[PDB]
């Protein structure tokens, strides 16, 4: 009985050999020109294009079936399950001449697939695109505005039975290419030839379908953001895809050798079948592992989101971390360690195990998983608010926010993390726990609330000279003047309000005061209203060493007389601001004031019998 | 002597033929080309276009005749049986040849097809008046114009064209182009009707039900409903693969033939779960789970309620550190595994009358809670904490559908009805007050000259150098006084970072903005407000009076601030992270709608306020 088979690009010349286990052993005029477009990309729909037999598709599936140009869109995969795919398909004919088989007859031809794909969408959004792509590929066979965006939005993966110099990978492309088509009109695509079961068709395909649409899903999580920071994540959608790869080649291998057969009972192959639902590759648990993973993806990003806002050195290479930890710069570091993200999972081991030994479950486990649950995700993310509030609190030079991943059985979830200079001093900070004002040696103690000021220069006597980015100011008056300068006292103010925890440290040489203000503080009087001191709004520290405030001066005993560097710390909501004298890695406390401040404190100086301060 | 249409498959004189319809491998010219309209796109209005008889017919229906060029139009079927088609033949015979089957003679002729479709929305006879004028015109009324412009065209043709129709006005100047090789058109060769139509009507029967099957996946919810999707879809791919099992079986039984083996492919799907009734059952089913489906869903339609996918995006939205309440309205009742689609498989590889959308109670239930869906979604509207979703979620314990409820990104319950809250006195937890916490904005309008803003969110007395602001009788002239835009109606929460001396509170935009007695917070019927002077301490003003106000920690930086404008409520906190320690709350008539106000004190005492 004579048969008619696809040609598939194969190279088919007139007589010739061809099994029926659809292996090929190596002039009439039929005009017809036509075009469709799907929305599709299922094995079911590439073979409705190119009118594949139940039996071809089959042996196709099972890889038997090479392919030649054109057919090679059978083997054009979509990346992405979230992806709009709309194929174009171009298909003439044009003439007509004439193991188990011999070529008698075969129909000549050339067709051509312009195979458009959008970007990875939500899932929400692929309806709306694809309809959109269908839409302005409608209008390609014609030989914009808004419409031109969207032809941008998607590139073109061509496969013809043309020889084509360059191929489009552009809308504007498909249309130069396709104009260009009807002209270039030839491959054997129809082949007759004469000789010298309905539920395994449905199984093959429904079995490799399902693998294939895991594979997508998988493809979709690997392109996440989070997955590329954590390497641990990284592998295990890798070792996944593999496990699936290795799996799938396993059941063609079997397919292939049992298709053959059609001498043997079919009851074998139904067999490895009905094993396959017996077996943890059930589609059922591929897909349960993958929604797992998913889970961890989206604990793992929670966290991260929370983070980033502190905007912190994320750092996942533990040799770029420790060598960035302890950089000279960095006097406290604080990190949020990841300490639970493996490369080790219970159910890909059991995947891997039952694909060489053909186990512990045939599903995974929300008990093999920490991200499962809630309460460990919860936990970690609390510790990512105090790790934001802390950097909120803490944004200076000195104090140094990184973000990483070691593993740690010991520690859950994740952990604060306070390196030192060269150690780890602690695994799960909380607070510096400052030491009392009046009781503080270590400088790094006070720097953990590094404050950079700059001068006001508005608020700056004339007699002042302001230079170095208004960081120095030397005490020969200014023609400039401000409805905010002192005019009487040599007074000049910072930028900055505070309200918290602030430490700056200056360089003085003489007669200078330092303290604080509320701007309440008169600018313009010869009165107790505008000197640093005299007011009940305002707090200073003289040297000749004195302690001004409500106009009650009293006198600070000091054992170096003269010195340069001076340190200021302001804990504005206990109600002290503290004097020091700043010597190498050491501070000397000199006077503290015990007061409660009414207001958002300014920085302020007093110079000149001529000062300057340099303001580090 | 047996006269069939030569179908795109290539013919040659002499050439030998089956009557399985497979086949086996003197000149007077005739020149003539004229047109048919088809009005049906029927099988039998195919054939009678293509001039099928019932062997070839019978042959077609089991698919062992290879078509081609025009022939393809007999595979063109219609999707929707909404949509409306006309088809123009184009015939053009020109040479006639003469000389189980041989040919004797072929007739040489190429023929075109023009299948014109209208929108998915008597539409049939206007098209056809239209497609008429084709061969009469050469590229008509304005009405005629705006027809053929909503038709879309497809080609079917023996030729090879530089440009495929598409539009109407292209298969026009197409059909101008087609009279200028050549295909067999006829052939002559030379050596059961009781059952043809029982056959022809089992076949229409099944590619009815494909063609409902298709219309009911062509809904925008079943797209946005995956597990309803899967479902058509999962019907859609079994289906498909029976109607190949029955014309394999047709063309099996076709050549041994060339009668009772015939019945009895017919007969196995009355006595099958492939019945005309069962199949139409089904169907009826997740038409009415759609129906119901869409009932619920289109209530949230033109609101900020937005529809998830699956688990792994309501995780996602629900763990976002804004989204501090996630109520989802989720559908609990369609199953992931359709049992009847199981049974179909099954039955391919060898009861709805107690169906949840087919009840009384569940939909009136289920309806009932898509309005407190609603409510809640329009209650909280301005709720910037407060996240609503609608997915499809299989859970066996609820029917039809349920609400739940993600409290910090974990879960709290598959079943809420309402927030239950604490009398204003009694909040404690910072969460509870997040149900109701609302964006708030500085009025440029009425910011006073001296006091210096943010992005609008942050406002500072300046001490001497006053700002410049636009002349607007919306204004405080004398006093460092602000509002905020944003007018409340109803139960409101907002935080504020607050220094030095100022006061917290609202007031109606009825308040004197030009330095009277009238125009002070606390010191108008139109005013109320909670002050801070760190000399005196803490107190509340109200129509010229103050009350003392215990702060139990003095000078605390942020400051918690709930508005029940229904009830005469406003509540003042201690924030503290996550704590709420309630200060003092007050009672008051609330005529009009009530904006946050602020002063930020006079002289050289000095106010700052954060609004977050």
């Amino acid at each position: 009985d004579i048969l008619v088979v696809a040609a598939l690009g194969r190279p088919f010349t007139l007589g010739m050999l061809y099994d029926a286990r659809n292996d090929k052993l190596i002039e009439s005029s039929q005009p017809s020109s036509a075009f469709e477009i799907i929305a599709s990309d299922s094995t079911d729909d590439k073979s409705s294009l190119m009118d594949i037999e139940a039996s071809l598709k089959a042996s196709f599936l099972g890889g038997l079936v090479e392919v030649g140009g054109s057919a090679k869109y059978l083997n054009n995969q979509k990346k992405f399950k979230n992806q709009s795919r709309v194929t174009l398909q171009y298909k003439a004919t044009t003439s007509f001449k004439q193991a188990t088989h011999v070529v008698i007859g075969i129909l000549y031809g050339a067709n051509a697939f312009f195979v458009f794909d959008s970007n990875k969408v939500d899932s929400t959004n692929v309806q709306e695109i694809q309809g959109q792509m269908e839409a302005v590929i409608k209008k390609i066979p014609s030989v914009t505005g808004e419409e031109t965006d969207i032809t941008n939005s998607f590139s073109c993966e061509f496969h013809g039975d043309f020889f084509l110099t360059t191929n489009p990978t552009t809308f504007e492309d498909a249309v130069k290419t396709y104009q260009q088509l009807p002209q270039m009109m030839a491959v054997p695509m129809t082949v007759w030839l004469v000789p010298m079961s309905t539920p395994i068709l449905r199984k093959v395909r429904n079995t490799l379908e399902a693998i294939v649409q895991v594979q997508m899903r998988c493809n979709d999580a690997l392109d996440d953001p989070t997955v590329n920071l954590f390497t641990e994540v990284q592998k295990k959608l890798s070792d996944f895809q593999k496990i699936c790869d290795d799996h799938m080649s396993k059941l063609q291998a079997t397919i292939a050798k049992k298709l053959f057969a059609i001498d043997e009972d079919e009851s074998a192959l139904l067999n490895l079948f009905e094993e396959n639902l017996q077996s943890p590759f059930n589609i059922e648990s591929l897909n349960m592992w993958m929604e797992f993973e998913e889970r961890e993806i989206n604990v793992l990003r929670s966290c991260m989101d929370i983070l980033t806002k502190a905007k912190p050195k994320v750092i996942f290479n533990q040799g770029v971390l420790f060598k960035g930890l302890y950089d000279s710069k960095v006097k406290h570091a604080l990190c949020y360690v990841f300490t639970n993200v493996t490369k080790n999972d219970v159910f890909l081991n059991v995947l891997n195990e039952f694909l060489d030994s053909p186990p512990k479950k045939l599903r995974p486990s929300p008990k093999d998983y920490w991200y499962s649950y809630d309460d460990i995700p919860e936990t970690m993310r609390e510790k990512a608010y105090l790790f934001r509030n802390l950097a909120k609190e803490m944004n200076n030079r000195c104090v140094h926010f990184f973000v990483t991943a070691i593993h740690n059985p010991k520690q859950e979830g994740a952990g604060i993390h306070y390196y030192r200079e060269s150690i780890q001093i602690i695994d799960e900070f909380t607070k510096p726990y400052m030491p009392g004002v009046e009781s503080i040696k270590d400088r790094r103690e006070l720097q953990w609330y590094d404050c950079e000021l700059t001068l006001d220069p508005e608020t700056a006597h004339q007699v002042l000279t302001l230079s170095e980015g208004n960081k120095k100011a030397v005490s020969t008056k200014s023609p400039t003047d401000h409805l905010e300068k002192f005019s009487h006292f040599q007074q000049v103010m910072c930028t900055k309000g505070l309200s918290g925890r602030h430490y700056w440290e200056l360089e003085w040489s003489g007669y200078v005061g330092a303290g604080v203000t509320y701007k309440g503080i008169g600018r313009k009087t010869s009165t107790s209203d505008s000197s640093l001191g005299k007011n009940e709004k305002s707090w200073l520290f003289e040297y000749s060493y004195q302690q001004i405030h409500n106009s009650k001066k009293t006198r600070v005993t000091v054992s170096s007389t003269g010195f340069k560097l001076l340190g200021v710390y302001l804990d504005w909501p206990a109600g002290t601001l503290s004097f020091y004298m700043v010597n190498k890695a050491w501070v000397t406390h000199l006077h503290t004031f015990h007061t409660k401040f009414n207001e958002a404190v300014y920085p302020a100086f007093l110079i000149g019998v001529n000062g300057q301060i340099k303001l580090l | 002597d047996l006269v069939m249409p030569a179908l795109g498959r290539p013919f040659t004189l002499g050439m030998l033929y089956d009557a399985r319809r497979e086949k086996l491998i003197s000149s007077n010219a005739q020149r003539s080309s004229e047109f048919k309209i088809v009005a049906s796109d029927s099988t039998e209005s195919k054939s009678s276009a293509m001039d099928i008889e019932a062997s070839l017919g019978v042959s077609f229906l089991g698919g062992l005749v290879e078509v081609g060029g025009s022939a393809k139009y007999l595979n063109n079927t219609k999707k929707y049986q909404n949509q409306s088609r006309v088809t123009l033949k184009y015939k053009a015979t020109t040479v006639y040849k003469q000389f189980t089957h041989v040919v004797t003679s072929i007739l040489y002729g190429a023929n075109a097809f023009f299948v014109s479709d209208s929108d998915k929305v008597d539409i049939q006879g206007k098209m056809e008046a239209a497609i008429k004028k084709i061969p009469t015109i050469s590229i008509l009324t304005d009405e005629e114009k705006s027809l053929a412009s909503n038709l879309s065209c497809k080609f079917h043709g023996d030729f090879l064209l530089e440009s495929l129709p598409t539009t109407f006005e292209d298969a026009v100047k197409t059909y101008q182009t087609l009279p200028t090789n050549s295909v067999p058109m006829k052939v002559w060769l030379a050596p059961n009707v009781s059952k043809v139509r029982r056959i022809h009507t089992t076949l229409e029967e099944l590619h009815k039900l494909k063609r409902r099957a298709n219309e009911a996946m062509d809904v925008k919810l079943v797209q946005r409903i995956p597990l309803i999707h899967d479902k058509i879809s999962n019907f859609q791919q079994i289906f498909q693969d029976y109607m190949l099992t029955v014309q394999k079986k047709i063309a099996e039984k076709l050549p041994l033939v060339r009668e009772q083996s015939l019945q009895k492919i017919i007969d196995d799907r009355a006595q099958s779960p492939f019945s005309n009734e069962k199949v139409s059952k089904w169907l009826d089913a997740v038409e009415r789970e759609i129906a119901v489906l869409k009932s619920c869903a289109g209530m949230v339609e033109g609101t900020q309620a937005k529809f998830v996918s699956n688990q792994t995006e309501l995780d996602r939205e629900v763990l976002v550190g804004k989204v501090k309440h996630a109520v989802c309205f989720i559908f609990t009742s369609v199953e992931r595994n359709d049992p009847y689609l199981k049974v179909l498989s099954d039955y391919w590889e060898s009861s709805t009358e107690d169906k949840w959308c087919f009840s009384t109670e569940v939909v009136l239930k289920m309806q009932q809670r898509a309005q407190t869906f609603c409510d809640h979604v329009n209650d909280f509207e301005k709720s910037r904490n407060v996240g609503f979703f609608i997915t499809a979620l299989e859970n066996g314990k609820f029917q039809g559908a349920s609400i739940y409820y993600y409290k910090e990104g974990s879960l709290a319950t598959q079943d809420f009805t309402f927030p239950r809250m604490p009398f204003v006195q009694g909040y404690k937890k910072r969460s509870d007050l997040l149900w109701y916490a609302c964006d708030l904005t500085f009025d440029r309008n009425t910011i006073n000259n001296w006091i210096s803003l943010s992005n609008d969110t942050f406002a500072a007395s300046e001490h001497g150098k006053r700002q410049n602001y636009p002349k607007h009788p919306e204004r405080f002239v004398s006093f460092n006084q602000v509002l905020c835009n944003e007018g409340l109606m109803g139960k409101h929460y907002w935080e504020v970072e607050w220094n030095g001396y100022i006061d917290v509170g609202i007031a109606y935009i009825s308040i004197p903005r030009k330095i009277d007695f009238a125009s002070a917070f606390g010191y108008n019927t139109y005013s109320w407000v909670l002050s801070y002077n760190p000399k005196i301490g803490y107190i509340e003003r109200h129509k010229k009076r103050e009350y003392n106000v215990r702060a139990p920690n003095p000078g605390f930086k942020r400051l918690g601030l709930f508005l029940d404008w229904r009830y005469g409520s406003i509540s003042f906190y201690a924030v503290s992270s996550d704590e709420v320690h309630h200060l003092h709350t007050f009672k008051t008539k609330f005529t009009e709608p009530v904006y946050p106000a602020f002063s930020i004190g006079p002289a050289g005492n000095h106010g700052t306020l954060r609004l977050l």
